[PDB]
């Protein structure tokens, strides 16, 4: 869990 | 001096960590929608607790096997029978009946043909049981559901209507559960006007109160207005007081920015002697966003100083406010519900972590939902984008590309 | 003569085909969240009311260009500034203040360095403007966010907390919203005790008023319990009557099979003369869900007559009343939400549409959630699983494979 | 919108 | 099939 | 690489 939004990998 | 700039994940982890759990308290049952338990639950009867029919039908001997059996009588939901079964004989039963003394199963009355009943037709005397039984077949036998002594609920479980349904079963009418967090609401700003006020010259109406209000009623959680207060140190260290006699969570948005009357860190530091945890975040939108724990005879008090930008002021009390609160009131893991969405238009990214609000839509047999930023007019945000700090690989994200929403709304 | 077999979808079009949309009442803006509004919603005045700063700095005239300016006041928030900046000069703002007549820019104090201030340092008298300045920066002018006569909220905007402040910013502080339904819940059985009752032979506790009443309230919808009622036709009536007085829609629950004391469809057929839509439909759990309208005067009441079994109670509530309270409380569209999940075990399909409680989980950059049927045990249910028909092609679901699951909790 | 569940094609 | 290239709409 | 077939996680 990040409250920082991620970029997807897939 | 400003204050440090802090990160968005340090940020959130400290309101977290230093948040307090609230006391428990004993309620009735039929008001435990969103508390928490802060017991263990025990079963005092076993559930069923007497032999009960799965189906409509007759009980039986399994032993007796198929044939033409004589019906002694009939076993009614509510009643205790008196009679025993005997090889050769069979009762009526209905579903959740209990089962006679001597019936080792139960035939569905699918499974069977009347022969005789009484001239009145009001009684079954004899039926063809049509089937072989297995032993047992079409019973509950007693405690099959719940035994007695048995832990139905545990401590720690957030409560919905089933939890409340099982308590009705058991007949545990009062438990333990943590308190709700009372949530106190202040607006500053020598500008604003209540929402009833016409306009006068300089001034806007007050929107951050209603729309911080509407936000934690939503939750369940009870509230305090405190008004509108002006951009002066006084008032405001009154209107805090007040707030922290009435309340467990002070919430007060604008006067957070460095401009020449924006008051609410010099309050809550020299006046209050409050202890500023972060007042200063990177993060868009919520610069200036404030968090304060103020520790007086072993209670925690909760301080939230929002920006005054109404945009601001929502973000930032669904990224923060809204998780202490559940963590307030018990809930063992009080972060909030993210998942994967579809862009539904390209953006481009700043440095800080960007938030906006979003409605959520689940397309026919697409795996993703689609997150379209803020008739989708007749829909209210039931999602806040989370989009990545822009770094040399990402500058920017497309239509159609996989990102993080966090849940804000029934979807 | 048992109900005709009535397929899931007819029975769920015919609930929302059959279903009325309630009448209107003017409520307070602060009562609004979960309302529907009936009426489109204006704006009576410009937001914002004034030119208005967007930044902490100094309102300038952009062809001055750069260059050291003397400062000849102050427009704080909330008052009309009565000076003209004239070419050499500006006037000190803060963010919302009003913009001065003369000044066509603003520049943010980051963007300068100030020079001289009073010997009290109270006042400053003359700043450097290191910037040059593009006409209209850092202005919002009048009616930018919201002019005078614009729709700010259209008929049909189910509202949350942004819509309650917008309500709050445009002075709009009475609204005419659909009515909730008023939804009246009873159980019926010989063999049911209430909650707080110890347990007596023969006998259980009643569940499914409890679960039943929780799902409503947790929708926001005002609830009558009309307790429990005997397996016999006079007390079933008289109840029914109650509650077709007291409120809008009325849940029974039990006595809806084929069994003996299973009286609910000829009450309502022979004695109220009510219209029973569908007695049985094909699903897993609910066979026996009754829906029935009756026709007083003009108005329509709805009579949901719910499976007896707690798990069916509750499914056959989720699947058919919480979508027709939507559309009586003026939801466009009250459908309820459907996802696609992960199955988490094997399932065996039966020949009916099955159902099953669940908890929706999202996983570490997974697309998808995870559906596991009922630290999971401390979460509420926040799923139904939505399993499809067996067919010659698909008699099974495996791990992993997505399924349909329609949200009943918030995520 | 289907209230009955479907089996996936994708 | 198609000799000319397509978007991909999943 | 592998030479020996493996399971899919996604
Ligand atoms: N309110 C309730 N709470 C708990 N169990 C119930 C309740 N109402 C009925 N049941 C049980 O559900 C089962 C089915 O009841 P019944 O009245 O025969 O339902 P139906 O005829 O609609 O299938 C029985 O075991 C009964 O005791
Ligand atoms: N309660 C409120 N409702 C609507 N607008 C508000 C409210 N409080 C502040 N604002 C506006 O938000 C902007 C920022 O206000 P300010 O008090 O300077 O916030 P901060 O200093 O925390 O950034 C100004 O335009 C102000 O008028
Ligand atoms: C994924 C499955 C699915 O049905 N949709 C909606 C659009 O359906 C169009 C595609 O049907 C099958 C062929 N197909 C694609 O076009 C893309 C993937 C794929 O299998 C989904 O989005
Ligand atoms: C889909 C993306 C993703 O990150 N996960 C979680 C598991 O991550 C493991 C895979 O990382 C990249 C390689 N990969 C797979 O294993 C499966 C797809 C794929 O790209 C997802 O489930
Ligand atoms: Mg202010
Ligand atoms: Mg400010
Ligand atoms: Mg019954
Ligand atoms: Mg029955
Ligand atoms: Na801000
Ligand atoms: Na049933």
């Amino acid at each position: 869990f990040n409250i920082v939004g991620t970029t997807y990998p897939c | 001096s400003p204050f440090p700039l802090t990160s968005m994940d340090k940020a959130f982890i400290t309101v977290l960590e230093m948040t307090p759990v609230l006391g428990t308290e004993i309620i009735n049952y039929r008001d435990g929608m969103g508390r928490v338990l802060a017991q263990d639950v025990y079963a005092k009867d076993n559930l069923p607790p007497f032999p009960a029919s799965v189906k409509d039908g007759y009980a039986v001997r399994a032993a007796d096997g198929p044939g033409d059996r004589f019906i002694i009588g009939e076993s009614q939901a509510g009643e205790q029978p008196t009679q025993t079964v005997m090889p050769g004989q069979v009762m009526r039963v209905t579903t959740g009946a209990p089962i006679p003394c001597g019936a080792d199963a139960v035939v569905q009355v699918e499974d069977t043909e009347l022969i005789r009943e009484s001239d009145d037709g009001t009684e079954e005397l004899e039926v063809r049981i049509l089937v072989q039984a297995r032993p047992g077949q079409d019973i509950r036998p007693i405690g099959h559901d719940i035994k007695r002594g048995e832990c139905v609920l545990a401590k720690g479980t957030h409560m919905g209507p089933s939890e409340i349904g099982l308590l009705a079963t058991v007949g545990v009418t009062e438990v333990e559960v943590n308190k709700f967090p009372v949530v106190a609401v202040m607006s500053t700003g020598n500008e604003l006007l209540n929402p009833e006020d016409d306009l006068l010259p300089g001034k806007i109406r007050d929107s951050n109160r209603s729309t911080l209000l509407a936000t934690i009623q939503e939750h369940g959680y009870p509230t305090i207005n405190l008004g509108i207060v002006g951009d002066n140190p006084d008032d405001l260290l009154n209107a805090l007081n007040e707030g922290i006699s009435r309340a467990d969570v002070i919430i007060t948005s604008g006067g957070v920015s460095m401009g020449e009357k924006d008051y609410l860190k010099q309050v809550l530091d020299i006046d209050l002697h409050a202890q500023i945890h972060f007042g200063r975040v990177f993060m868009k939108p919520g610069l200036p966003t404030t968090f304060a724990t103020l520790d007086i005879d072993g209670v925690r008090k909760i301080i939230f100083a929002l920006p005054g930008n109404p945009v601001s002021a929502v973000v930032t009390c669904n990224l923060f406010v809204v998780p202490a609160l559940r963590k307030m009131q018990g809930i063992l893991d009080p972060r909030p519900t993210i998942i994967k969405a579809r862009l539904s238009c390209d953006v481009k990214l700043d440095p800080r972590p960007e938030y906006h609000r979003c409605i959520l839509t689940w397309h026919h047999q697409e795996p993703l939902p689609w997150a379209q930023s803020t008739l989708m007019s007749m829909r209210s945000a039931n999602g806040l984008l989370m989009l990545p700090p822009k770094t040399e690989q990402y500058v920017e994200l497309h239509k159609g590309e996989v990102v993080d929403v966090m849940v804000i709304g029934r979807l």
